[PDB]
RNA sequence: GAAGGUCACGGCGAGACGAGCCGUUAUAGGUGUCAAGUGGAAGUGCAGUGAUGUAUGCAGCUGAGGCAUCCUAACAGACCCACAGACUUGAAC
RNA sequence: UCACAUCGACGGGAAGGUUUGGCACCUCGAUGUCGGCUCUUCGCCACCUGGGGCUGUAGUAUGUUCCAAGGGUUGGGCUGUUCGCCCAUUAAAGCGGUACGUGAGCUGGGUUCAGAACGUCGUGAGACAGUUCGGUCCAUAUCCGGUGUGGGCGUUAGAGCAUUGAGAGGACCUUUCCCUAGUACGAGAGGACCGGGAAGGACGCACCUCUGGUGUACCAGUUAUCGUGCCCACGGUAAACGCUGGGUAGCCAAGUGCGGAGCGGAUAACUGCUGAAAGCAUCUAAGUAGUAAGCCCACCCCAAGAUGAGUGCUCUCCUAU
RNA sequence: ACGGUCCUAAGGUAGCGAAAUUCCUUGUCGGGUAAGUUCCGACCCGCACGAAAGGCGUAACGAUCUGGGCACUGUCUCGGAGAGAGGCUCGGUGAAAUAGACAUGUCUGUGAAGAUGCGGACUACCUGCACCUGGACAGAAAGACCCUAUGAAGCUU
RNA sequence: ACAACUCUCUCUAAGGAACUCGGCAAAAUAGCCCCGUAACUUCGGGAGAAGGGGUGCCCCCUCACAAAGGGGGUCGAAGU
RNA sequence: AGGGUGAAAAGAACCCCCAUCGGGGAGUGAAAUAGAACAUGAAACCGUAAGCUCUCAAGCAGUGGGAGGGGGACCAGACCC
């Protein structure tokens, strides 16, 4: 919940194969940015019972937005944009409303990254793709091949246990990779490089927020 | 899972779907005006399109090469001879899908294509 | 990528023709055996005059593989045969002569295999 | 495999209605198209 | 016909169906072009009795990807919904 | 030397319900018998991993036994086999319950049909938990139950956004190496405690830049024959690529990234401080400190159908419309 | 190998032998494999081989049984991708076995000793669709095992 | 339409029986010509044993070897 | 296995929907709430309409108590859902 620092939203631009002067091939994330990751309110132990930021992200033509958000981002006097999303801190103070993030200012390089986003949609998927199960045996005649087998033991249990694992629907769930090095930020671009494998294809938002180690939250 | 896979497969094997695509193709271009379903329809753009702009460099090598596609020589001598005067103006999309009521015996959902 | 089963050629000249893995050593729980690798193994063949009889099990160290390592530099290197060079006990192989061509992952834990080799 | 009773009575209806909401679904999809029959569609 | 919602219309890195999300004058397709794949077309010239080679030519054919441009289809339109909010106490201009 | 480090004779007393029994209480108008595969979960009487007391504990490595069930507990040879023995490993190769878990999930090697044979018993037909070869394993899920995912209604005027967290899950695993230090210890031989670095293993989460698999979409060669009037050049067919050789996107791993962290809390065995009852002693009766992969917060995902229906920001309340 | 003594019609000759015979038993020894309750050769303690219910050998032949090798591979490590036919959605037609009544939760306790229905707790809006089979001692065939009936029927002396 | 799952199929990096009651299933072999062919044997066999080499397309020597045989060229990763 | 329009075929001219089937008016008849699938027409089973009533529930479904609501062209401390 409480996170280490403010977060910026982003988006997801593929695949780069970046070197550096050694000579060490490196994998890594190109990361770009629309308009804005504008402050929009702030929350308080006072009036709201915690403490917080909303930022928003990507411009649009105000007609595609509902009159009460559009009342919302109004009353911030804010470019209309999607994607407000919260930041819960412990600190409250210097993130006045109609506030521009300054993701080059912000982050300073060799940081380590914390990056969530919804991932790829794999569909209803079967019990081996979904939970690793192994299949049976293909020949010496085993009609068993890919299923879950048993389920359950006896009459004993009498019932198929909560939580049991089965086939279902894997994918289009937002997961937390964290720990992620910024090997480099252009400032001609405006755009992040970041090692690695970020979830989701190109398109998708990303929250980028600092490392949230257990020496930097709460005892 | 399909992801970014484009292919029209109009319910058949890769045997009948090239055959299907093909016929269609010469029937629109002979009357220039057909009733078939929207799948079938749909799919047909890439072939109509792409032939059409074949008939644009009208060349030993691209009458060949539309010849291969028709399986009836004496539409593909009306193009050529056609399409450079009533199409020189149009860049792409030489197609239009009208789409009609549903078919009686099976619900089939139902369209026109025709030359724009 | 040299598991239980898999048949590996002698690299060096310690008298042992053809070899037969069937167990990785180091790292437990491993499917297989990479590159840089000990293993253990059966002798399945040998020269008939040398010390090193048949059906014998011996440590072996896997020095060429069908399976491409990579460096960090990007290169990767395939080789066409999958074989291994026959280990004393924590030094030196038995032979003074090793053949092929080995890579340069080798010489942190085996500094003496890469002196006698021929072509790094 | 087998069904233990019959369902009997009630509970069929409920499953019947919803399936005759279908058919609910149809008429007004088809009415809507009724309006658009009418005039224009160029 | 409020706000909004649901349909329809063009779709999707979303999806069994519903759902989700984008679009409805840059959404899909087409066209133009460019990464990329494949490997040097057809036609003609020349060489050889001929199989064939060879030049025109990183060609020709693809292009599920990116980018450009309204050429085509996003037309036509439908349905749902409003009493400023029962009732009781106590602080307050 | 000394019963009580470690064993413990003769004898005595318990629990457990995994073995072999005794009983014949449910089931003969049927509840499928072993072992294997798949997928569980739970118990502790703890194989390893955490933390201890004693030692006939110099150190290393033990032995013994207390706390602890969070996690883990290999790959083969032989046998139908569980079991067992053996080979190569390893931190270790724990033992049990769940109809000796699980056949409307699978298998059919074993065992309970008919054939046939060997030994044996039988005057004979036939027989023998003696042996051998051969021998048909059903099923479209009504309900509960589960994994997913909608719709309705509810939440007190109706909506669009943002979140709070009751609650609930996933994950907190382990290896050698290096420094400390050849230090402490030890005659030598050997070789630490404590803490800090290392590259792995298994495991999970995500991705396709690299390496690739596939890629009946695409490109290339080539057999047979048919069609395009003929040569040239294409097309069809050779199931649901004729056969090969390449392969973008997608999807995939053998490929790439990331993960396991806390000087936070209360504890378990244990070690204590102050301290009587009992002028002394005593970890306890008052009080209090250290102190574990165990327990609770913290990490990560879900979450107000949390009817206890929370909180915030903003929009809307005209009429036949 | 060599003798003594009893019983009997006579006491197994050749050959073969841990085998389709071997209980004890994975006999022991050697070969084959890193490791071999199966396999090959030898031993003989043949429970209980044996001379036409033949004995022992044997080239060939076997959809014969039983061991080992080479080649080969998704059999497996350890899965992955794709094509068809289904499955899914829409329209048309339209069955079945089953069914005391069903307003049909989990835990532990209870009871014809193994409960959706009885006791105490816990949990839980109402209702579809897709998938999964642990339970309803799920369905199917008045158990084919076991035993009973002064039942039936075959076959033997 | 292009979810799981089942079937009928196609391919698969490294390994190559580690599967399993058992190589069950799949794979591999394959036509013709030439060379070559062991133990044992009832002297008929074993035997297609095993194992190797050549095959496409074009052009040539021959008062008679069913694209022969042999010689020379040419294309493909690959010629039944 | 499969009988019963009516006393009498008087078995429906004509009109409307309309290719047919069948239907509604007309006409016949004591009756067509006797129309040929025709006489009396029970139950299961399938609906349509009205009165009350379920979406924090747990239930062999009733029973004793009975909140709130509804009646029957007949003024009840009565009676019924």
């Amino acid at each position: 919940s409480v996170d280490a620092g403010i977060g910026v939203m982003g988006t997801k631009l593929g695949m780069m194969s970046f070197f550096e002067e050694d000579g060490t091939v490196v994998p890594v994330t190109v990361i770009g940015f629309k308009e804005g990751n504008i402050v929009t309110q702030v929350k308080t132990e006072s009036t709201d019972g915690y403490n917080a930021v909303q930022v928003g992200y990507e411009r649009l033509r105000d007609r595609k937005l509902t009159m009460p958000e559009r009342g919302h981002l109004n009353k911030a006097g804010v470019i209309p944009m999607r994607h407000l999303q919260e930041f819960r801190l412990v600190s409250v103070d210097d993130f006045t409303p109609s506030q521009k993030l300054l993701f080059e200012e912000l982050f300073k390089e060799g940081d380590m990254v914390d990056i969530s986003g919804t991932t790829i949609g794999k569909g209803f998927q079967g019990g081996i793709k979904r939970h690793n199960f192994k299949r049976g045996l293909m020949t010496h005649g085993s009609k068993s091949h890919r299923a879950l087998g048993s389920i359950g033991a006896g009459t004993t249990p009498g019932h198929v246990y909560k939580g049991k694992k089965m086939p279902g629907r894997m994918g289009g769930t937002k997961t937390k990779i964290r720990k992620l090095k910024i090997m480099k930020i252009d400032t001609d671009l405006r755009v992040v490089m970041i090692k690695g494998a970020v979830p989701g294809k190109p398109g998708n938002l990303l929250r980028l927020a600092p490392a949230k180690i257990v020496g930097k939250n709460i005892p | 899972m399909k992801h970014g896979r484009k292919i029209h497969r109009l319910s058949r094997p890769a045997d009948q779907r090239r055959a299907l695509l093909r016929g269609l193709t010469t029937q629109l271009l002979k009357h220039g005006r057909i009733k078939t379903t929207r799948a079938k329809a749909s799919a047909m753009r890439k072939y109509v399109d792409k032939m059409i702009t074949l008939a644009k460099e009208g060349s030993l090598h691209k009458r060949r090469q539309a010849l291969g596609f028709i399986y009836e020589k004496q539409i593909v001598h009306a193009l050529f001879a056609e399409v450079p005067e009533r199409y020189g103006d149009r860049n792409g999309g030489y197609t239009r899908i009208i789409r009609t009521l549903p078919r009686r015996g099976d619900n089939a959902p139902m369209a026109y294509i025709e030359l724009v | 990528m040299i598991q239980p089963q898999t048949h590996l050629n002698v690299a060096d000249n310690s008298g042992a023709r053809e070899l037969m893995c069937i167990r990785i050593i180091g790292a437990s729980n491993r499917r297989y055996a990479r590159i840089g690798d000990v293993i253990v193994a059966v002798i399945k063949e040998a020269i008939p005059n040398t010390p090193l009889e048949r059906s014998e099990v011996i440590r072996a160290v896997v020095v060429r593989t069908c399976k491409e390592l990579k460096r960090d530099n990007g290169m990767i290197i395939r080789y066409d045969d999958n074989a291994a060079v026959i280990i004393d006990q924590e030094g030196n192989p038995k032979g003074t002569r090793i053949f092929g061509a080995i890579a340069r992952e080798l010489r942190q834990k085996f500094a003496k295999i890469v002196s006698l080799a021929p072509e790094v | 495999a087998v069904p233990k009773k019959r369902t009997s009575i009630y509970k069929k209806r409920i499953r019947k209605n919803i399936w005759k909401k279908k058919g609910y679904w149809a008429a007004l999809k088809a009415f809507s198209l009724a309006k658009s029959l009418s005039t224009g569609n160029s």
